[PDB]
């Protein structure tokens, strides 16, 4: 294929992999492993289970599994998983030898540092990579906009991250993690319709309402227009047929699972929401930056792909500028000008800024962390790697 | 708390129904007064028996407008009230020779009257809704669906 | 051609002699990143100077390398030297006679250190450094008057006599723009406005340019204030917020009148030049109430020549006409009269050159530049 | 007896002049519950402040009505008043004259309306609005010092010498123990621990003032906990859980001296005191510098003294005896030398009356306070 720098996007909900000058994901696949089960479920000869079973592997079998996440909230949770994770990548996904090459990783801007030693480590001293690089995933989202400022908010399945950059500047004391995302939403949803009386516990079924929120969900406009059209009509009520053939009626749930972005204390989390938690950051910049972090408000990830999500957080940062900055004053809320952007790639944004970062560094063979520095300096190779 | 305020009004202004509808190139006082010199002629044609003449005489001017609410319901009265004294005979030879833009008015003033059964006999207004619908079809209240607010 | 500039402390102008107004003009300022942490695939300077700093100030630190008149950081000046070189005017420095400028009772190696690394660094023919208010008495057809400057970081008033300097009654204030700036920055704290960062300096620096002025009757203007908002005004951040300004528009002015409202201890902007013409000879102060010219930008509020006017005859023996003098170029004078000067029909000899310099040293210019 | 209340930024202080210690001290915290599941009849209410808000934590949603020093909140700072009245001092306010306390360079608007609300709320008989800096110089025995204070949300230097305050030298810092709060919440997010609610942030500042500590030379101290775990240390967490916390335990306090550490653009505390005496007269300079008073509970951190000394000695001049003076009462000596203050005999004909307020309105204050 090519002699390129790697790009892996090991995230929390999905991996998405391929190499520097990729305009997408070669492969993007569940970040899951999976365990021989059996469950008083249907069983036929036409297939057959290893003990280990992993990413496309186990979504498509996935009720035969005991499925398994080696990542939560951004943070590899279980190493021995996520080992069978990238050997599933490297070997049967990709079809490469790692030995010697370079490969640029991501992740969150507040993580535990034990999850970037151990995962340079891992690069470095099972797979033989010859270096990497770790990217803050926001930062990368801001190199597929072809974009050198704007506050960027990348909404995955592990967690909500703000990063805003000012004319190529990162401004690392502004940076915040809200701890809702995709996964919070799903389980907010199982909670939803076990008040109608469903129920999703096996392990397996948390891949169908996810699938089920990712068709059905959106984000309300205007709260009480939804709850009119939830309460008077009919009109919300929609139905949805399971991988067993069971069909579920929703309704309310549609907008009132992903409200937990917009109002994390339905998932009891204390945080301010999306809109509040983006307003409260730019707030924060310096005056002279401002204008220019609310005039490029960039969404990324996948759970910020809720039908109407780019309408609600426009409109309810206008409404938080116009209670907290003008005090209720109309006068001048004509004159506050907000730019979300909401591109249709967004999704795949840290993949896709992933490739154009990895393609700006592959002839510059010392930005990478080496592994003949690696092995002289153990962690404190890492150093390189920004503050 | 910010969920309440509504910022659309004030920063996105929707459309006005006269950004869809051509504005009226008449004064208020103006069809106040065409108005005026109709409703009589109206009047007249009834004592004399000729209650069919008096609508086509009635329906060949209509008032519109939000600021001429007085007169497009004096104009309402003597419209039911012609409706009211053409016998239901004559309502089929009368209707056919009607053009589609004299059936289009009839047709929006029946539903004027059919909106206030305190002061209008929607008895009359049914009965002329049954035979004008019969003998133009459906699509002259298709024209009421889509018509001018105002009227 | 020469070449020259009011090497100032907050505001660097410069252009050739013989040009009406200087063709270049900026903050003098390095500005430096603030935060450790960049997009690592983009370019960034190691350091940023004049309108370039000024419009990346969010970012950066910003820093004039003259305070009060004194160059303080040597390595900032030779980059904003080589700015208006290079940059701005873009020449070759190797071949322009050059005209520079400072204070009167300044530090003597200030006039040393920009003598060596003109001829040492920027490898000129020729320069000239002179007193900024013997300069800003050129520009108005002019051999006798005194002169009040105040610039950005210095105020000095300078009494001349038919075209001899009195050094005796020439006198220097450390109160200008710099001073009137933080005090400004101070008293809209007590509005609940904070303003902290070396970039918000920049952004009330704004403020006081646009909004205040010099009160004639402070005792009554701040009753006016008290009893009426009639006399407040708005200014609009840089973010879209509004911010009211009042009584505070003044109060700021009014601290070259009033010294010890930042705590200085020291006599009003009206006492120095009346303190400087009592000090004059007993017949040659005899015009200068009536011949008192104003110069550089602190001079350019609304109302400041009017108010001179009321304190100096309010000091002064009424047996003789008192005025005032504040042309509109007021705060470009100072190069207005470097760019007459080096265009003088005599001055072309008058110059520190390398025939001398290679010898002499930077020791040199204390031998005719006053 | 007068009543004397130190209205903390996070800790409200409360007592009678003439006694040596508060009262009541108590979190300046109205708290609210975080969920609308209820038990009814059962003692259940709509706010819980200072004690209650603290032991119900883990169910409210916790506030501070003042950040950076000034009253973000009149409707619960009100509660907080109340409080202190009605319910752990036990008296009736309308009684007792009260002196409060303020920090130097406030909002003017917060200073009015706190005298406002206790003429029109709580009835006071007399009130006084002292500056925090002036109080902890007068429960230290001295007439000369420079007064480093440091509270919940602000730090502020006062040079005050033979009674007499240098108003133009006083410094001002928006980072004290909330800031060191916050960047101790996040810089604990890289040992994997995650503090997010209001209730965790009071755990954090429990972690905060039984482990933190000043490092007297950090890249020693950073080098240090780079080679052993003789410099770690174990936290109790409320659910029996253990943390351990290393090198978090000093480059949390190290941002008092590098406030750049959360992207604050400023001199540390200093730098910050050094640039105030320096900026006081020559002759004053001598002496303040053997009279550093500390004050608040942010300058309570182990090994504070000892480094703010070999830090303000390699600023100033190696012929100066420099002293930090810093009581084990330090976190109350601003509400101590408040009951000094309302216990003189001279300072009873200069508190503001009921009377004088009716005749003047809340804008007396200025005329009245420092
Ligand atoms: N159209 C959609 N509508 C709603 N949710 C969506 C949509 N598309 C994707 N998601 C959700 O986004 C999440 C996956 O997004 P993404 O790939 O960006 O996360 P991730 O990168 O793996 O997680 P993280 O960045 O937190 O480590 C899942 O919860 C998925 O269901
Ligand atoms: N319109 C104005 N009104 C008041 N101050 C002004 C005005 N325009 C500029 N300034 C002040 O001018 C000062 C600079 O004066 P300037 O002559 O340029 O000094 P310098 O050349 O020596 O640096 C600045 O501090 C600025 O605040
Ligand atoms: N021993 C200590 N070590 C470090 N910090 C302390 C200590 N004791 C209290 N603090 C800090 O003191 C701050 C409160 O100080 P205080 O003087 O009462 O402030 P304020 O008056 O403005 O409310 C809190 O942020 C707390 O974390
Ligand atoms: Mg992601
Ligand atoms: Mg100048
Ligand atoms: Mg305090």
């Amino acid at each position: 294929m090519e002699s390129a720098p790697i790009v892996l996007d090991n995230g929390t909900g999905f991996v998405k992999v391929g190499y520097a000058k990729d305009n997408f994901p070669r492969f993007q696949f569940p970040s899951i492993v999976g365990r021989p089960i059996l469950r008083a479920e249907e069983k036929t000869g036409n297939v057959q289970i290893k003990d280990v079973m992993v990413g496309d592997e186990a979504e498509a079998v996935r009720s035969l599994l005991q499925v398994k996440y080696p990542m939560e909230n951004g943070i590899i949770r279980d190493f021995e998983e996520m080992n069978q994770l990238w050997d599933y990548t490297f070997f049967e996904k990709l079809k490469i030898d790692p030995r010697g090459r370079k490969i640029l990783l991501t992740e969150p801007p507040m993580n535990p540092v034990a999850n970037r030693e151990k995962m340079c480590e891992t690069m470095f001293e099972r797979y033989g990579f010859g270096g990497v690089y770790v990217a803050i995933q926001a930062v990368l989202s801001l190199y597929a906009q072809g974009l050198s400022s704007g506050v960027v908010v990348d909404s995955g399945d592990g967690v909500t991250h703000i990063v805003p950059v000012y004319e190529s500047v990162v401004l690392n004391h502004l940076v915040g993690r809200l701890d809702v995302a995709g996964r919070d939403a799903t389980r907010y949803l199982i909670s939803l319709l076990l008040r109608k009386g469903y129920a999703f516990n096996r392990t397996a079924d948390f891949e169908t309402v996810r699938e089920m929120k990712e068709k059905l969900c959106y984000v309300s406009y205007d709260l009480e227009l939804d709850h009119k059209l939830s309460e008077e009509t009919t009109v919300l009520m929609r139905n949805y047929t399971l991988p067993d053939g069971r069909v579920i009626k929703v309704g309310s749930e549609r907008y009132e699972c992903p409200e937990c972005l917009f109002q994390p204390h339905l998932v009891g989390s204390e945080q301010p929401g999306l809109s509040e938690f983006i307003f409260d950051t730019i707030q924060a910049a310096d005056v002279d930056i401002r204008k220019y972090l609310y005039r490029a408000i960039v969404l990324s990830g996948g759970s910020s792909m809720y039908a109407g999500l780019p309408s609600r957080l426009e409109k309810e940062i206008k409404q938080l500028w116009f209670e907290r900055v003008l005090h209720g004053d109309p006068a001048r809320l004509p004159n506050f000008k907000v730019k979300i952007e909401d591109a249709p790639r967004r999704r795949h944004a840290v993949f896709i800024g992933g490739a154009v970062l990895a393609d700006i560094m592959a002839q510059n063979d010392h930005m990478w962390v080496s592994k003949a520095e690696w092995e002289e300096y153990g962690v404190r190779a890492l150093d390189k790697l920004g503050p | 708390t910010f969920r309440t305020l509504d910022v659309d009004s004030i920063t996105e202004p929707v459309l006005t129904e006269q950004d869809i509808f051509p504005i009226r190139n008449e004064t208020a006082e103006q069809v106040q007064a065409a108005v005026s010199q109709l409703i009589p002629q109206a009047r007249s044609a009834i004592q004399t028996g000729n209650a069919l003449q008096g609508l086509k005489t009635l329906l060949s001017y209509v008032p519109y407008g939000n600021d001429v609410q007085e007169v497009r319901t004096q104009y309402l009265n003597a419209f039911v009230d012609v409706l009211s004294n053409i016998r239901a005979a004559d309502i089929p030879a009368f209707v056919k020779e009607c053009s589609t833009e004299e059936i289009d008015n009839i047709v929006n003033f029946i539903y004027r009257g059919l909106a206030n059964p305190q002061a209008y006999n929607s008895s009359v207004l049914l009965n002329w809704h049954e035979k004008v619908v019969e003998i133009s079809g459906i699509g002259c209240i298709v024209r009421v669906l889509n018509s001018r607010p105002d009227l | 051609t020469a070449l020259v500039c009011d090497n100032g402390s907050g505001l660097v102008k410069a252009g050739f002699a013989g040009d009406d107004a200087p063709r270049a003009v900026f903050p003098s300022i390095v500005g430096r990143p603030r935060h450790q942490g960049v997009m690592v695939g983009m370019g960034q300077k190691d350091s940023y100077v004049g309108d370039e700093a000024q419009s990346k100030r969010g970012i950066l630190t910003l820093k004039y390398p003259i305070e009060h008149g004194i160059i303080t950081n040597w390595d900032d000046m030779e980059k904003i030297w080589h700015h208006t070189f290079y940059n701005e005017l873009r020449v070759a420095p190797e071949e322009h006679p050059t005209l520079l400028t400072e204070a009167p009772l300044n530090p003597k190696a200030n006039r040393e250190k920009m003598t060596q690394i003109m001829f040492e660094t920027f490898n000129v023919p020729a320069m000239y450094v002179a007193i900024q208010a013997v300069l800003s008495l050129y520009a108005s057809g002019r051999t006798t008057g005194i002169v009040l400057d105040s610039g950005d970081g210095v105020t000095h008033n300078v009494p001349i006599y038919e075209g001899y300097a009195l050094p005796h009654a020439i006198m220097r204030l450390d109160l200008a723009g710099r001073d009137l700036t933080d005090y400004l920055m101070k008293i809209l704290t007590e509005r609940g406005y904070s303003f902290v960062t070396t970039a918000e300096r920049e952004i009330v620096r704004d403020i006081k340019e646009k909004l205040c002025y010099v009160a004639l009757d402070f005792e009554n203007e701040m009753a006016t204030a008290a009893s009426s908002s009639s006399l407040e005004k708005s200014y609009e951040l840089p973010d879209g917020q509004v911010i009211t300004i009042g009584n505070e528009r003044f109060r700021c002015p009014e601290t070259l009148f009033q010294p010890s409202f930042i705590g200085m201890e020291s006599a009003g902007i009206h006492e120095t030049t009346y303190n400087s013409i009592m000090k004059c000879d007993i017949d040659i102060r005899k015009d200068l109430y009536a011949n008192n010219v104003m110069s550089g930008g602190t001079t350019m509020y609304p109302g400041i020549a009017d108010r001179m006017q009321k304190e100096i005859t309010a000091l002064a023996p009424s047996t003789m006409k008192i005025k005032i003098i504040a042309p509109p170029e007021r705060k470009y004078s100072v190069w207005i009269g470097g760019s007459i000067l080096a265009s003088l029909s005599t001055f072309q000899q008058m110059w520190i050159t390398k025939q001398e310099y290679d010898e002499a040293g930077p020791s040199i210019v204390h031998r005719k530049c006053f």
